């Protein structure tokens, strides 16, 4: 039902095993042919992945205007990446 | 209306939804099922004010218009019994370069 | 993929409900992209088009792509009869990795993304901007 992704920095986030399967990466990482440890996603970025997850999970196919998902100055290079290796 | 959360905890941080007409117990409940800990052994804030049970989110001030997707309201989480329950501890995320 | 010319009037109202400056365009009979005049950002206007032309919207700024009833492309029909139809512009749900390209491209010069520090395979996601003969090229190649 749940699924535990820790940072880098040994924060744990518990998210919803479908959302999370939102990320190719994540879906192979687990459930490989419980738990994922991220040695180079921190918290800052991480905690962003997961955000991203609930909103896409919310918009897709759906009729009601979407609102801009928001990334601060700062975490973009890092989320830029994140979201390359994650595959999403 | 649905309402997105972040329920939060030292370094441990629960992503949610539940409705606004939802009681601040049935979350306790959800919470339950996820980090094994009885409603009664936990107590959930809002930024250092305690929440009362019967209440709904709606009521504690979570809306749609602030339990948002892509900004989840976030909500503090404490343990132990009655017996010395823990202070509220919430350890921030890692800080961004440049 | 271009316009049918069936000189049959069909009235249309293009609604913006984005957070985006929006650039309609418009194919040719020929095919070619024509832009018409742009829309702020929570405006709407009434449209003079015809049965069967095809419109496609984009940011006017950046021409990332944006849906219109869903979809991609839109193409006014059979108006008379509650006549106007509606083209509903909204934002598409970007996958994060192109919605930060978005977010950084908005922020540095073109002539300076070779000094970020990133993979070289980054830069190359950089450089190729969202392009309209590109996608166009996409849909007939499917």
């Amino acid at each position: 039902m749940y699924v535990k992704l820790i940072s880098s920095d040994g924060h744990e986030f518990i998210v919803k095993r479908e959302h999370a399967l939102t990320s190719g990466t994540i879906k192979a990482m687990l459930s490989g042919p419980n738990e994922v440890n991220f040695r180079e996603i921190p918290s800052h970025v991480l905690s962003k992945v997961c955000m991203y997850f609930t909103y896409k999970v919310r918009y897709t196919n759906s009729s009601t205007e979407i609102p801009e998902f928001p990334i601060a100055p700062e975490i973009a290079l890092e989320l830029l990446m994140a979201a390359n290796f994650l595959d999403c | 209306m649905d309402v997105f959360l972040m329920i939060r905890r030292h370094k441990t941080t629960i992503f949610t939804d539940a409705k606004e007409s939802s009681t601040v117990f049935e979350l306790k409940r959800i919470v339950e099922g996820i980090l094994k800990r009885p409603p009664d052994e936990q107590r959930l804030y809002k930024d250092d004010q305690l929440l009362d049970d019967g209440k709904t989110l709606g009521e504690c001030g979570f809306t749609s218009q602030t339990a948002r997707p892509q900004a989840p309201a976030t909500v503090g989480l404490a343990f132990r019994a009655d017996d010395t329950f823990e202070a509220l501890c919430i350890e921030p995320f890692s800080s961004p370069p440049e | 993929l271009r316009s049918v010319n069936s000189r049959e009037p069909s009235q249309v109202i293009f609604c913006n409900r984005s957070p985006r400056v929006v650039l309609p365009v418009w194919l040719n009979f020929d095919g070619e992209p024509q832009p018409y005049p742009t829309l702020p950002p929570g405006t709407g206007r009434r449209i003079h088009s015809y049965r069967g032309h095809l419109w496609l919207f984009r940011d006017a700024g950046t021409h990332d792509g944006l849906l219109v009833n869903q979809t991609e492309l839109f193409v006014p029909s059979l108006n008379v009869d509650g006549q106007p139809i509606f083209a509903n512009i909204t934002l598409p749900v970007y996958t994060l990795k192109e919605r930060c390209l978005q977010v950084v491209r908005s922020l540095v010069k073109p002539e300076n993304y070779r000094r970020l520090d990133i993979v070289r395979s980054l830069y190359e996601d950089l450089e190729d901007h969202p392009n309209v003969q590109k996608d166009l090229e996409r849909l007939t190649q499917e």
